[PDB]
């Protein structure tokens, strides 16, 4: 993905994830439901209904 | 003293070596947890 997303061992799980998220946003997280694959089977379901 | 100096011999050393680790240990009590290796950064440690 275009994203470049680094872990900081030195910075907590918490901390991370707000510096993450601060960083780049929605976008990422639109990524991640991408790849979670529930819009295509909702889809598929809804299709063959 | 019996051995001349730290370096003298490997022997010598090695008490040294725990001579300093023990020292070490006792010098950094503070920051180190018993199982999980502490991690710190610059910041953390207050170093500059």
């Amino acid at each position: 993905t275009a994203f470049r997303v680094s872990v900081n061992g030195y910075e907590t799980s918490n901390e991370n994830y707000v510096r993450i998220l601060s960083e780049w946003g929605i976008p990422l997280v639109d990524q991640l439901i991408h790849d979670s694959g529930i819009e295509s089977f909702r889809s598929g379901i809804g299709l063959y209904l | 003293a019996e051995e001349g100096g730290e370096n003298k011999s490997e022997r010598a050393k090695q008490a040294n070596a725990l001579h300093l680790l023990l020292i070490g240990f006792e010098q950094n009590r503070e920051r180190i947890n018993t199982v999980q290796n502490s991690t710190y950064s610059m910041d953390q440690l207050n170093f500059s």
